[PDB]
């Protein structure tokens, strides 16, 4: 306690009781966080996609 | 002469840390330290002389093969061309005057052969990283900048804001890392090799231009992901100069203008977005050294955009690197001076007068200032200048937008850069402790940065210099009238009513507050359901009470 | 065969000695676990790189127990033996001579064996050694020790009755006649899978690590880090593979998202974790994860790799463990909180830690660089994705361990002095290992 | 000010003396009790778990949800590269017989 | 709006507070030192024509407004001299706290430093 | 100046929070957050609702340009053709997906060179 007067004193407490976040914040963050931070499983799902519907295509228009 | 410019400053950082220093001291080990720069650095000239100018390129075998599974072969070896040439030079010219500067600079700190052999051992590992000629050993080198980098932000670990700017700065390098190691994995595997002059690309699959871009922006500090570099001033002054001159920042940059393998759309966004974001960052700080940082992100923008607009724009990015890293340096050393003349204060409301510095250093933030505002016929004149005529000219749509918000930025740099000359000499005092600094060794160290800002206006990097691209009175001569527009708007230091814009701008955008919660409290609290709720819960299995 | 005789005697013959002859105890004790390392350095210069794959066999007639040498055998045994004498130099009484002798014997005479009933036999002979050694009267855990040993146990039962299925069906349990005989390979495979997935810590049998390998002393902390963990490594390159190869195949995508799962899952948990022993647990999950999807992609050269992989954590792994346990042994805590400032009080120490936390860390020049590359080669030849997961997620791992580094070693100085000779000598070995195989591993 | 060797080596246990010998215990902690708490019940957490509401929730959409989305991962993964490599569609486990384990005799 | 501490002040510290964190912020929101001087004096004057003010309620209603204005108007980059809290000097090169030293620990009590089993 | 004075911080007194591993304390006053902005008052005492509300609009601010340039101007804004070059040098120059020669829009193989620069991401079998 000899640096109170120089530095300020130990009786202004810390606000924040360390509680987990609320579901639905921690929810759609998380969300988020898989959509930014694995985005090329999305792209090349959008590939398997855009490439089968195109195969579609073909065998529908082929076969007539 | 050619293994002497990478091999010498390692040794010179060996014999600064190892128990050989324990014989030497403080002051044998500032001795070692400077001769082994010096003489790093004539054998770089040597090579800048013989490769670039001459055109005869030199690969070295230097240790053999490092690991050779299958058909991934990685060996020791190193290649020196013209861009290695060009970045040899540009790295140890600037780590020898940051090694001067720095033996008297630490002079008073306690452990002053520790840091002096960090500051040499991160000028070898960034040596090894633009000698190699395949990605392994520039992997080693990336990673050997990015550890000396956290050893150097978190020096005073006894300050707990420091050890934090060091963590920071790993854990978003470690990001790109990540993604840049996915992308070698794509190059080898499409490739099938790892050498650079056997990578040559005309249409991959678009997660290697990704993916190796996410990699250079994390090390050349773009957009969302700039977020380290301004904590980085933790560190102290010689750190910050070399962080912003030579190492670590030009890295991505050098990166990408050597391989040539991204899509151009998102390296001119990025960029450009770049470049208009940390300049109006740092017209709202008042810390000398932020301010100093954040140009260094918005040029790092420039060389971007420049390399993004073709070959040519990578010529011309290169050469915006290598006349960058000598006024940048200039910059920092003449801010350390500075503040070290006012007490160790760094806030720029606290300065004035012509007296708690030297001439000297006032010359130095007078030149380098002249020659980042893009003053007509120095150094910085003729590459910001080429990089934004070539993108007057683009065919790209996407290019004019990236023009208007350079040309947006250029004048925010010469307002905060004329704003942090005002502010430091022109005004009244209103500091209070006034001890200027006149040493031998800084003053030295900063008048051969000032003959490397010389020599960029009489030898110029590259052939573009001279070299008209035909454009109007009116385009060609705008730059210059932003400038004045800048130094105008900054001497008569006027201010808008709108406070909310300010504290927005001030407070930098929130990214960082914004981070502190998007990812990082969800990491925390994803660790706290699997730990508490799988390992302690739903796969416990208990015992049998009898 | 007649060497291994003698060098089991004249290891067994340190319970004859007298126990008031101190000096000659200590110096028995450390040449028994000496001698091997040089006999298994002999075996590496006898060994014809390109001869047959596998050389110097020995069958002992009908008893089963059959051996022979191959690469990744060679190089496991090697590391075993380097690891025991520093265990010897951790231990102060003869029963835990005696029983790390005991275990120096099943390790190495399991790790070369070529019948699957002889594995099964050599390997959880060493299950009451292990129960002993957690739980240990004063300071130990009998819950750790009670977990460990129950979860290794229930892995064996399961492998059992498939292994003498496989025996019933073709008439012998020799590896060789196994690969070549037609079997039903569903049911062998779920056996193999489970005592395999039990010894590699694979979730969700995963929960006895944490407790087994921070109760043991430090000593138990190395061998179970350093070596036990591969032996589900080597069941997979060794009998898993060869015998039920469609097995392997169709359990891919289950396996695949064990691996995933259980590297992501652990990652996360490893960051919450308040104990340096228990960081330095948690972490050997997810390396193990990346070594067992490397063994299943079989892709490129997917057993070098992997074996590469099992040498650097066998390499750095123990060191961590030593470190935290030269911090226990002279400041009797393992707690974060009791620790600050180690750099100004043990420099030594804290650069042996900073070393093995960049090597853990999977930093060049060590050799988990190289290891983790060439894993990931591997993994990515399969598909891009499968490789992508591991990639993006190295924040998370630097994350606890550069955390775990700043708080124990900045701040306010308070804590133990430097190191020892004896404690730099315990670490030494591993230094040295890691430079070699980090920077010149082949020629 | 103890003595615990003597002029040439020969360390002494001073078990009688009166002089605190420094020893391998010196520089143990002394134990701060409510951090001694708050480890011992970090130890014991699992005591501390309930099936309440938010338990159930976050172990199902995190737990449940990211192993289900590691399991539709792999699968993608396999199915892709066995379609890159030429194969038909291949057997895993519970998908009727088909092919697994392509032929080295054979040209896909 | 004051914070928890503020709140619990007299109300003479309570103004006393308002003023000095005014002129602290002016200092903070101005380029130099030789601006701030007349706002502080601006300041000054503003405090000076609520002095002979004696309505509880109307004193209440001015404090809470010039506190809501403090709290608006807090700089996201305050001034603060080097060597203290929120400097950038401090807790750099502290000395060193006394620390024992154990002499020749490895030939105390040979042959007996492991760990017991 | 070495050896300046440095306020130290206190020992725990009482019982501790569950997840007390959010808080760093180093052994000197004042400790921080594990991130900071984490938890306690942001700087300025702004909060995440006022840049989530600004950035609402500032984001679709930058992004506006680079939208309308993108899709509503094309190649013949240009006063001028890109660089010209014999027949051999330019084959094997806007063979590159990367290059400004695409935008020539008075090649006779305009169109062809801009089909064959569409960005792929999974390569096809
Ligand atoms: C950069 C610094 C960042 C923080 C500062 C915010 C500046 C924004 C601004 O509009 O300030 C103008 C601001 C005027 O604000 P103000 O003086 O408080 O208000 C006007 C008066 O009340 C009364 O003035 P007036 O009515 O006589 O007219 C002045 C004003 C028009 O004032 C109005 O009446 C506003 C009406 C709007 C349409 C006209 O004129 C204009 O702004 C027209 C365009 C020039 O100009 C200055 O006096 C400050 C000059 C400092 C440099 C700014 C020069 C422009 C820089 C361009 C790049 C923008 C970068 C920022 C990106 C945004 C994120
Ligand atoms: C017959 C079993 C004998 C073998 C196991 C043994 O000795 O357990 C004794 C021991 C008896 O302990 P206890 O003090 O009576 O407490 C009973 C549970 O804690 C009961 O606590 P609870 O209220 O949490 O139990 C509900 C239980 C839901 O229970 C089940 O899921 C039962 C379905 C099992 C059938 C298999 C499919 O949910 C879980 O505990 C997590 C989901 C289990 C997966 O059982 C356990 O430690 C729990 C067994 C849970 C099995 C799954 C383990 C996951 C890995
Ligand atoms: C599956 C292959 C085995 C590879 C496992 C990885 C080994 C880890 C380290 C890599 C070193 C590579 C060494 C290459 C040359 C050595 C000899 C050699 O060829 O290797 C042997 C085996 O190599 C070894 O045993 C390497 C030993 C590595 C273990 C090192 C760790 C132990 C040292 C600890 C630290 C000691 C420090 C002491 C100093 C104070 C056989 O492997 P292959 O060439 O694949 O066999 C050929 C196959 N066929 C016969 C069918 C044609
Ligand atoms: C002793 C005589 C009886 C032994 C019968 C053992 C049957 C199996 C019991 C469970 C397995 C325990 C094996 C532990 C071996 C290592 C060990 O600790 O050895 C012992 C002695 O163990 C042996 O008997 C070693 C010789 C047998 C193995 C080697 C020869 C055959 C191979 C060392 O002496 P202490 O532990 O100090 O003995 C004190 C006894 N007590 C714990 C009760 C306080
Ligand atoms: C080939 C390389 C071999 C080694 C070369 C490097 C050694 C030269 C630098 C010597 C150590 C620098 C520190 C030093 O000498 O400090 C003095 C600075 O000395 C100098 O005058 C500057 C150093 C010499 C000039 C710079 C040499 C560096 C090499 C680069 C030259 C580039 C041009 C301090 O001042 P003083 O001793 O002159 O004055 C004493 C004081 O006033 C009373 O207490
Ligand atoms: C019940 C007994 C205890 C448990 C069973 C132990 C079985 C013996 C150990 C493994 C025996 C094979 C050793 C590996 C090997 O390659 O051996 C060959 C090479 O010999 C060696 O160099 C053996 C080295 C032994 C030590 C190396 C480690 C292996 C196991 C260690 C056991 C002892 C460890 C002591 C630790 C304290 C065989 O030589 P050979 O001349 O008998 O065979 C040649 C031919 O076929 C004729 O039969
Ligand atoms: C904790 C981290 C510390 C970081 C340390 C710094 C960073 C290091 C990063 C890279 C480390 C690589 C070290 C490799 C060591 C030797 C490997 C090669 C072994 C060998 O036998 O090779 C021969 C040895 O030659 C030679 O070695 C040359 C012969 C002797 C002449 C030069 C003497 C060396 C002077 C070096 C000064 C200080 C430099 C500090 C790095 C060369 O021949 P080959 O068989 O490969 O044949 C091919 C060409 N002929
Ligand atoms: C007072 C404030 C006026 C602001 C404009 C700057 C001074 C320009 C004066 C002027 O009218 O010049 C015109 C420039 O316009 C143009 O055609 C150029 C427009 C863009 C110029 C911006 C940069 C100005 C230089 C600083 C005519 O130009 P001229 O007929 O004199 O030009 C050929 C001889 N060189
Ligand atoms: C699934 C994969 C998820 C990938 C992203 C995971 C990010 C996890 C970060 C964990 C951080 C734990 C350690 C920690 O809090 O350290 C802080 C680092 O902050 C930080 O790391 C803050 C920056 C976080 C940015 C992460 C993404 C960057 C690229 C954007 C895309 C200290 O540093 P501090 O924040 O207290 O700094 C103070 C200097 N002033
Ligand atoms: C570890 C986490 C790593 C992952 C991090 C983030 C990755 C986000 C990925 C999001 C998309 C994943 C891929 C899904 C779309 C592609 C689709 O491929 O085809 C699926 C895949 C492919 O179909 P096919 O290619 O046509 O054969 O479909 C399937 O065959 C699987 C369908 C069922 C999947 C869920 C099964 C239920 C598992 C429950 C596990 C919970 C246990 C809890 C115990 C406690």
């Amino acid at each position: 306690t000899s640096l109170d007067h120089v530095f300020g004193d130990n009786s202004n407490k810390l606000n924040y009781n360390f509680e987990p976040m609320g579901m639905g914040s921690l929810f759609i963050r998380t969300m988020v966080m898989v959509g930014v931070f694995f985005f090329p499983v999305f792209i090349m799902i959008n590939d398997d996609y855009k490439y089968t519907s195109f195969l579609d295509k073909v065998a529908a228009a082929k076969a007539a | 002469m050619f293994l002497l410019s990478v091999f010498f400053p390692l040794l010179g950082g060996l014999v600064n840390t190892s128990p050989i220093a324990r014989f030497l001291g403080h002051r044998g080990s500032s001795i070692i330290a400077i001769g082994c720069m010096v003489v790093a650095f004539i054998s770089s000239v040597v090579i800048y002389y013989e490769v670039v100018f001459m055109g005869c390129a030199v690969s070295v075998d230097v240790f053999g093969t490092w690991f050779s599974v299958g058909t991934f072969h990685a060996g020791w070896t190193f290649n020196f061309d013209l861009l290695t040439a060009n970045m040899l030079f540009t790295v140890t010219g600037v780590s020898m005057a940051v090694h001067m500067y720095a033996c008297d600079y630490m002079r008073q700190d306690p452990h002053l052969n520790l840091f002096l052999g960090y500051l040499s051992y991160f000028t070898g590992f960034m040596c090894v990283l633009v000698a190699a000629d395949n990605l392994l050993v520039m992997l080693v080198g990336w990673e050997g900048i990015g550890v000396c980098s956290y050893l150097l932000i978190g020096y005073w670990s006894h300050r707990l804001s420091a050890v934090k700017s060091a963590q920071k700065a790993i854990l978003v390098n470690r990001v790109s890392d990540g993604l840049l190691m996915w992308g070698v994995l794509w190059v080898w595997y499409h490739l099938g090799s790892l050498e650079y002059d056997l990578l040559n690309v005309y249409s991959a699959s678009g997660f290697v231009g990704l993916s190796i871009l996410i990699g250079a922006m994390g090390k050349s500090a773009q957009i969302l992901f700039h977020v380290w570099l301004a904590d980085a001033m933790e560190g102290p002054t010689p750190v910050s100069a070399l962080i912003h001159a030579a190492t670590l920042v030009t890295a991505g940059v050098y990166l990408l203008v050597r391989l040539h393998i991204h899509d151009e759309m998102f390296v001119i966004i990025v960029g450009s977005l770049t470049a208009f974001m940390a300049g109006v960052f740092g017209a709202t700080q008042s810390d000398l050294k932020r301010v100093i940082a954040y140009s260094t992100c918005s040029q790092l923008g420039y060389m971007m955009v420049s390399l993004g607009l073709g070959e040519t724009g990578g010529e011309a990015s290169m050469g915006h690197l290598m006349t960058h890293a000598s006024f940048k340096a200039a910059l920092f050393l003449a801010a350390g001076m500075v503040i070290s003349g006012n007490g160790g204060n760094q806030h720029i409301a606290r300065y004035g007068g012509s007296a708690h510095s030297a001439m000297f250093t006032m010359l130095t933030l007078m030149v380098a200032s002249l020659s980042l505002i893009g003053w007509p016929e120095l150094s910085g004149f003729y590459s910001k200048e080429t990089i934004l005529n070539l993108a007057a000219i683009c065919a790209d749509p996407i290019a004019d937008v990236a023009h208007t918000l350079l040309l947006l930025t250029a004048m925010l740099t010469s307002a905060y850069t004329t704003k942090l000359f005002y502010q430091c000499f022109m005004v009244d005092f209103s500091g209070s402790s006034v001890t200027p600094v006149r040493n031998v060794l800084p003053i030295l160290a900063m008048a051969i940065l000032l003959l490397d800002i010389m020599l960029k206006v009489w030898v110029g990097t590259n052939l573009l210099s001279g070299m008209l691209f035909f454009l109007p009175w009116g385009v060609k001569t705008l730059p210059f009238g932003l400038m004045v527009a800048g130094i105008l708007t900054a001497t008569a230091a006027v201010g808008s009513e709108r406070f909310t814009l300010i504290r927005f701008c001030g407070s930098r955008w929130g990214f960082d507050q914004l981070f502190a919660r998007s990812p990082v409290n969800p990491i925390f609290d994803l660790g706290r359901i699997t730990w508490a709720i799988g390992d302690r819960g739903l796969l416990s299995v208990g015992n049998l009470r009898a | 065969m007649f060497i291994s005789v003698l060098l089991i005697l004249f290891a067994l013959c340190v319970t004859l000695i007298p126990e008031a002859h101190y000096h000659m105890v200590r110096v028995w004790s450390f040449v028994a676990t000496i001698i091997p390392m040089w006999v298994v350095t002999w075996m590496w210069w006898n060994f014809d790189a390109s001869g047959h794959g596998l050389q110097m066999l020995v069958i002992l007639g009908r008893s089963h127990l059959a051996f022979g040498i191959d690469g990744v055998a060679l190089s496991l045994m090697l590391l075993t033996t380097v690891l025991f004498p520093i265990c010897m130099m951790l231990l102060r009484t003869v029963a835990g001579f005696m029983t790390f002798i005991l275990l120096e014997v099943l390790v190495l005479s399991a790790l070369c064996v070529l019948d699957l009933l002889g594995f099964y036999i050599l390997f959880e002979a060493s299950l009451i050694l292990l129960f002993l050694l957690i739980g240990r009267a004063p300071y130990g855990s009998l819950e750790a020790a009670y977990k460990i040993v129950l979860y290794t146990m229930a892995g064996s039962l399961v492998l059992l009755p498939t292994l003498f299925m496989i025996y019933s069906e073709c008439g012998t349990t020799n590896v060789l006649y196994m690969t070549c005989a037609y079997n039903h390979q569903t049911v062998l495979g779920w056996g193999l899978l489970a005592v395999l997935a039990v010894k590699i810590p694979l979730m969700p049998v995963h929960l006895w690590l944490p407790e087994a390998h921070v109760a043991a002393p430090t000593a138990g902390s190395v061998l179970l880090a350093g070596v036990l963990l591969k032996l589900g490594g080597i069941g997979f390159l060794r009998f898993m593979l060869p015998v039920v190869p469609e097995f392997c195949v169709s359990v891919f995508p289950l396996v695949s998202t064990l691996c995933l799962v259980s590297f992501l899952f652990s990652t996360l948990s490893t960051l919450r974790q308040i104990d340096l022993k228990k960081i330095v647990a948690y972490s050997s999950i997810a390396h193990m994860s990346m070594v067992t999807l490397a063994i299943f992609s079989q892709s490129e050269f997917s057993a070098y790799s992997s074996s590469f992989l099992m040498i650097a954590h066998g390499l750095i792994s123990p060191a961590l463990f030593l470190i935290v346990g030269i911090l226990y042994d002279r400041a009797h805590t393992k707690f974060i909180l009791y620790f600050s400032g180690l750099g100004a009080s043990m420099p030594i120490g804290s650069t042996l830690f900073f070393l093995f936390t960049l090597g853990n860390l999977a930093f060049p020049l060590f050799p988990n660089f190289i290891a983790e590359v060439l894993c990931m080669v591997s993994i990515f030849a399969v598909h891009e994705l499968l490789a992508y997961v591991f990639c993006v997620c190295q924040v998370l791992g630097a994350a606890y361990g550069f955390w775990a580094f700043n708080r124990v070693v900045h701040g306010l100085p308070r804590g133990p002095a430097d190191v020892t000779r004896t404690e730099f000598h315990t670490v030494l070995p591993l230094l040295i290992g890691a430079v070699w195989l980090g920077i010149k591993p082949m020629a | 000010e103890a003595k615990q060797f003597t002029p040439d080596g020969k360390y002494m246990p001073g078990i009688f003396s009166k002089a605190k010998p420094l020893d391998r215990s010196t520089q143990w902690v002394h134990k701060n009790p409510y951090i001694e708490a708050w480890y011992y019940r970090r130890d014991h957490f699992e005591n501390e778990f309930v099936w309440n509401y938010r338990t159930t929730i976050e172990a199902l959409w995190f737990l449940g949800g990211f192993t289900a989305a590691a399991y539709a991962l792999s699968v993608f993964a396999f199915r892709q590269a066995d379609r890159r490599s030429g194969y038909p569609k291949r057997q895993i486990l519970g998908d009727e017989p088909a092919m697994v384990l392509p032929d080295e005799r054979q040209f896909y | 709006m004051a914070s928890e501490v503020v709140l619990a002040l007299p109300h003479k510290l309570r103004v006393m507070r308002m003023y000095r964190t005014g002129l602290k912020e002016l200092i903070n929101w101005s380029a130099n030192r030789h601006e701030w001087y007349p706002r502080a004096y601006a300041l000054r004057q503003e405090f000076e024509d609520s002095k002979a003010l004696t309505d509880r309620e109307e004193i209440r209603k001015k404090l809470e407004h010039g506190e809501e204005l403090l709290a608006r108007f807090r700089h996201w980059e305050p001034l603060i001299k080097p060597e203290f809290v929120g400097g950038t000097a401090y807790s750099i090169n502290p000395a060193q706290p006394k620390l024992k030293f154990i002499p020749n620990y490895d030939a105390m009590d040979e042959y007996k430093k492991g760990d017991h089993l | 100046g070495a050896g300046a004075p440095v306020k130290l911080a206190p020992r725990p007194d009482k019982p501790l929070p569950t997840w007390y591993e959010l808080w760093w304390d180093n052994g000197y006053y004042p400790g921080q957050p594990a991130a900071d902005f984490m938890f306690g008052a942001w700087p300025g005492n702004m909060t995440e609702t006022y840049y989530l509300r600004f950035w609402s609009v500032f984001g679709l601010a930058l992004a506006a340009p680079f939208y309308y340039v993108a899709n509503f101007t094309d190649e013949t804004r240009m006063p001028m053709v890109p660089q010209q070059y014999p027949a051999e040098v330019r084959d094997v120059l806007v063979q590159r997906r990367n290059s400004m020669l695409k935008h020539d829009f008075s090649a006779p193989d305009f169109k062809e060179v801009k089909d064959r620069a569409k960005i792929y991401w999974t390569p096809m079998y």
